[PDB]
């Protein structure tokens, strides 16, 4: 089963191995028990040349697991900026809502990491998308008095 | 001649002891080092001093008196101070280690580390006695140590000693000087538990004292040295009859005869008149009248109430100084002609009266002037009920909400001691307004 | 009540461990070589609450320091002060945590956790009269805040009866940016709720603001954060090291600031507030009182203060201090609970610290502290929903559960501050 091993390959970030899985009839939309992908894992863990080796391979760039994760919501909830930016060229959802109603705006907002912020505005994110409790990621960042972040969603 | 044993427990009761002792020399003629040139026997003595002082076969009069605190910052103070050769060495005991504002501490596990070895010292003392009346204890309520090693120590003197007195001077809770937000607590653990030990209590407000130092003596922001001296004037004023020759309060059961008509409320006011400032050396003498009406005036008295809302079951004067009698007399009778002075219908509604015919002395370094008459009023009335409900009410704001609770819990105290103490208060207040 | 002994675990904890040291040694009049050269008697009638004296009547501080990172012993060797330490306390492992509180708590912590303690009863056996331990840590890492709540149970253990004190800097994205530092800090304040006395919560997200903002310094750097937590760690401090009127211990403060056992969290605050190499009572009580001035980012106006102690160093009419923090208490009286008569307590230190004529620090217990919980705890929910990164804990014998009961102790204790914010007199 070489899906098993890509999975394994993606998250480890060995490239060479990712090729060579692919080469050989590879699953790269293969699913691990919680519906997580080769490009799911390669978003989480960071590794950049994975994810854009992925996605000229026929990735589904907007793949959801068991909870509604996306790439992209992992990609901004751990902070990979250059990831990012890499699912935002090749189609991401900017706006795709998991299981808690929440989108990467919210998760980047929530875990301060700004420039994805900037970075997710500019590419269209909805500022009036409320989450499973009514919280908008404004809402988030005065509800914890995060001046600096209250200061980029008003710009 | 029958002894005294004073003891002074933790901070509060030892500063205070100390000034006290210091006035006492001074008043007798002791000096520093225990002599006195006007005892002309010598190794002993049936003297009205004898009551507080012991003497020794080389000429030394030594305070029969005990200090003990969990700490030793404050005894090390008496110590190496001026009446440092004054006192038994062996009279000054001092732990390791204070009960943290904790009346559960000073009374369940620090206290019991040193009880036994303060109770074979005031047997030491006691032995020395031909005829032993009773103990003299001084006291904080708010503090960990005058609470609950307070307490401790009652219990175990009424054990060991069943048949003699016991006074205390207590020091009541100001917020202007306070120490500790649990004050209010501990002020009712130690006045639950010492109740029924206790034949007569003094209580002193910090609150009053400190107004007083303020108003009177011009001090703008009085520290404990200057409150200790004055309640030292007003201690002195009490003890006297106890000390000298006199014919009223002559022993510590006519304390008890005289003030407390039931066990329960014994508690007096304490009013003090004239305190004037040193400044003012040159001062008009104030007449008998004029410092006898002053003993009516709320902003006088040793604790901060309203006699005007209560009714007197028994008032004591007693005079220091240049004080004809037939003067009392004149006074008294026009304090008679006057409707905010009312007596229960029980009680006879008479003065009593005491002169000593020598003015008080004053201490260097003082805050008082020199006055050749002065007046200390002793009175049970019910208006001392007013102190018991505001501490009443801080303890009940804290405890509904079971604020502090959990650091005498985790010092070996059931939480329904608590509760207890509260009732035995709720029929304290009540036995005020049975009285009226 | 007099020795305190004194811990240092993680980078965070030995790096405001060093600066505190270098602080007080100035105050105190102690050298770099431990001799003291001082002036006034005041600096030591109370030296020996943190220094042991010596042969040659040299002074050492009774600190321990520990590390699983070998480094450490190294910058805190070249500092100043670095040759003050006694060379038998250096405890260090061989390989970091790499922030992972597991590896603290329960795997590589775990073996060097003995070796710790050996030191510890070696100071404290050296004790006349031992009042307790306080620690300097960071939540975030994995050293710190994994070994350090480790060896507070083990010396809760062992000394049952003693009051265990720290000094826990709480992380923010602002200054380090690591997606597990919610994890740890979490995990932490479930053992910090049980097992300490009082903790002073400095927090990386205020003392980040207070740089930006305040001091305009456009990239704050470590130093300029440690800078107000040494001014801060010398404040709080001043009543266990000068004698004053009050015979302060940190029994004392525990039994007077904390109503409830669990709400043990402090709000430090300070006046004037500096940058590196750069007043009046009434401005000092005003400043005291600002959110703008608070080491912990909640606004105390949003919250009500359980009990307050302040301690004011310099020459100053003690009858205006009197004046002006009774004012502050009558014009801000909303935000005092009204069922606990008498909740602020000062004091007045003629010694003040080194550059300051006058300067003003607040210990504050407020219910204000739960909008630091919830920022964490918000963090914490979010990389927990989706599981990120939870093998890098069970991988060390880490059991899923303790997440959940981390999680659920944390909003109890948010929920715990709620009841007393709301809670009236009647
Ligand atoms: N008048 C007067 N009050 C004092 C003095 N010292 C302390 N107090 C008051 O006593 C209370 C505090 O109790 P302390 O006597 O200091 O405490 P302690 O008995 O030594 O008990 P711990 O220190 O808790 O073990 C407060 O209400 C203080 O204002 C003093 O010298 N004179
Ligand atoms: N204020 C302040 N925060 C610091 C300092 N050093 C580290 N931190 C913070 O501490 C957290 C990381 O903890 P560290 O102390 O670096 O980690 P550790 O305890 O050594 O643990 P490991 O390196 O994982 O073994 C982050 O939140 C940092 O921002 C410092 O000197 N001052
Ligand atoms: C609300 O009532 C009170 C609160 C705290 C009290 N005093 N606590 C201290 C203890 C200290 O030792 C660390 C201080 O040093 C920092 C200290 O500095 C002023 C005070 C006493 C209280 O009545
Ligand atoms: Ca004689
Ligand atoms: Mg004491
Ligand atoms: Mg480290």
């Amino acid at each position: 089963d070489l899906g098993k091993k890509l999975l394994e390959a993606a998250r480890a970030g060995q490239d060479d191995e990712v090729r060579i899985l692919m080469a050989n009839g590879a699953d790269v939309n293969a699913t691990d028990a919680s519906g997580l992908t080769p490009l799911h894992l390669a978003a989480t863990y960071g590794h950049l040349e994975i994810v854009e080796v992925l996605l000229k391979h026929g990735a589904d760039v907007n793949a959801i697991d068991i909870m509604g994760s996306t790439p992209l919501h992992l990609a901004a909830l751990i902070g990979h900026l250059e990831i990012v930016e890499v699912l935002l060229k090749h189609g991401a959802d900017v706006n795709a809502v998991d299981t808690w109603g929440d989108t990467p705006l919210h998760l980047a907002a929530i875990m301060g990491h700004l420039e994805i912020v900037e970075v997710l505005l500019k590419h269209g994110a909805d500022v009036n998308a409320q989450d499973k409790f009514g919280k908008t990621a404004f809402d988030i960042s005065i509800d914890n008095g995060n001046e600096d972040l209250a200061e980029i969603l008003q710009k | 001649m029958r002894e005294c044993i004073s003891i002074h427990v933790g901070q509060a009761g030892v500063q205070i002891g100390n000034a006290c002792w210091e006035l006492y020399c001074l008043e007798h003629g002791i000096q520093p080092d225990g002599q006195m040139p006007s005892d002309k026997t010598i190794g002993g003595g049936d003297d009205s001093f004898n009551t507080f002082f012991s003497e020794t076969g080389a000429g030394k009069h030594v305070p029969r008196a005990v200090f003990v605190d969990l700490e030793p910052t404050v005894i090390d103070e008496v110590r190496t101070g001026t009446y440092r050769q004054l006192f038994h060495p062996e009279q000054l005991i001092t732990g390791k280690e204070d009960a943290a504002n904790n009346y559960a501490r000073g009374h369940y596990t620090i206290g019991k580390e040193i009880i036994d070895l303060v109770l074979d010292r005031i047997r030491k003392l006691a032995d020395q006695c031909t005829g032993l009346q009773g103990f003299l204890v001084f006291h904080s309520f708010g503090g960990g140590t005058g609470s609950g090693f307070t307490s401790l120590l009652m219990e175990r003197l009424s054990v060991d000693y069943g048949k003699k007195s016991k006074l205390e001077f207590s020091i009541y809770p100001a917020p202007q000087v306070s120490t500790a937000v649990v004050e209010p607590y501990n002020s009712i653990l130690t006045t639950h538990t010492t109740l029924e030990h206790s034949d007569c209590a003094f209580m002193v407000d910090n609150e009053a004292i400190y107004d007083i130092c303020r108003r009177n003596l011009d001090i703008e922001r009085p520290t404990y040295t200057n409150l200790n001296r004055l309640i030292s004037q007003i201690v002195s004023s009490i003890t006297a009859s106890l000390r000298f020759d006199g014919a009223l309060n002559v022993d510590l059961t006519e304390f008890q005869t005289n003030l407390v008509p039931y066990p329960r409320i014994h508690f007096p006011l304490a009013t003090y008149a004239p305190v004037i400032s040193a400044e003012k050396a040159y001062h008009e003498q104030l007449s008998v009248a004029e410092i006898t009406n002053a003993c009516f005036e709320p902003a006088n008295q040793m604790v901060k109430c309203d006699p005007r809302h209560g009714k007197y079951m028994a008032c004591c004067l007693l005079y220091r100084g240049d004080v004809v009698p037939k003067d009392v007399n004149a006074a008294i009778a026009t304090i008679k002609t006057k409707r905010s002075i009312q007596f229960v219908d029980w009680c006879p509604t008479g003065f009593k009266v005491g002169i000593n015919y020598q003015p008080p002395t004053v201490v260097p370094g003082g805050d008082l002037a020199k006055v050749q008459r002065a007046v200390c009023m002793l009175s049970n009335t019910t208006a001392i009920a007013e102190a018991w409900a505001r501490l009443d009410h801080k303890f009940d704001l804290m405890y509904a909400k079971r604020a502090f609770v959990h650091w005498y819990v985790g010092e070996g105290m059931e939480e329904g001691e608590f509760s207890e103490a509260r009732e035995d208060m709720a029929a304290l207040e009540k036995d005020y307004e049975e009285v009226g | 009540m007099r020795e305190i002994v004194h811990i240092q675990a993680g980078q965070c904890g030995n790096q405001i461990g060093a600066k505190f040291w270098e602080v007080i040694s100035d105050e105190h009049g102690i050298d770099p070589t431990g001799s003291y050269h001082g002036d006034s008697d005041l600096q030591l009638e109370r030296i020996n609450v943190y220094y042991n004296e010596a042969t040659g009547n040299k002074y050492v501080p009774r600190a321990i320091l520990v590390d699983l990172e070998p480094g450490t012993m190294d910058s805190v060797r070249s500092g100043p002060f670095g040759q003050i330490f006694r060379p038998d306390n250096f405890v260090f492992g061989q390989s970091g945590a790499g922030n992972n509180w597991a590896k603290g708590h329960y795997t590589e912590g775990a073996e060097l956790v003995d070796s710790v303690l050996d030191v510890v009863r070696k100071e404290s056996e050296s004790c006349d009269c031992l009042q307790g331990f306080q620690l300097t840590h960071s939540l975030g890492g994995g050293t710190g805040s994994g070994m350090g709540t480790l060896l507070i149970s083990k010396i809760r253990e062992e000394y049952p009866d003693r009051i265990m004190n720290t000094f826990s800097v709480m992380p923010s994205p602002k200054v380090s940016d690591t997606v597990v530092e919610p994890y740890n800090a979490t995990l932490s304040v479930h053992q910090l709720v049980e097992n300490t006395d009082e903790t002073y919560c400095i927090d990386n997200e205020a003392l980040y603001d207070i740089c930006f903002r305040t001091l305009k310094l456009t990239t704050p750097t470590y130093g300029d954060l440690n800078h107000l937590v040494s001014a801060t760690m010398s404040g709080v401090t001043t009543c266990l090291r000068f004698p004053g009127q009050l015979n302060a211990d940190l029994r004392k403060l525990a039994v007077n600031m904390v109503p409830f056992p669990r709400l043990h969290f402090f709000m430090p605050g300070f006046a004037p507030l500096t940058s590196r190499g750069s007043l009046t009572v009434p401005e000092l009580t005003q400043q005291m009182f600002d959110s703008k001035n608070m080491m912990a980012a909640c606004d105390p106006r949003h919250g009500r203060y359980l009990t307050v102690a302040a301690i004011f160093r310099g020459r100053m009419s003690m009858k205006e201090v009197d004046e002006q923090m009774l004012n502050v208490q009558n014009k801000n009286s909303s935000y005092f609970v009204e069922w606990i008569p008498n909740n602020v307590k000062t004091a007045v230190c003629d010694i003040p610290p080194r550059g300051l004529k006058m300067s003003a620090t607040f210990i504050g217990n407020s219910t204000a502290i739960q909008e630091l919980f919830k920022r964490i705890s918000e963090q914490f929910t979010a990389m927990f929903r989706r599981k990120a990164f939870l093998h890098w804990y069970t991988g060390e014998g880490m059991d899923e559960m303790e997440f959940t009961e981390a999680e659920s102790n944390m909003n109890d204790l948010v929920s715990e501050y709620q009841q007393y914010q709301d809670a009236t007199a009647d």
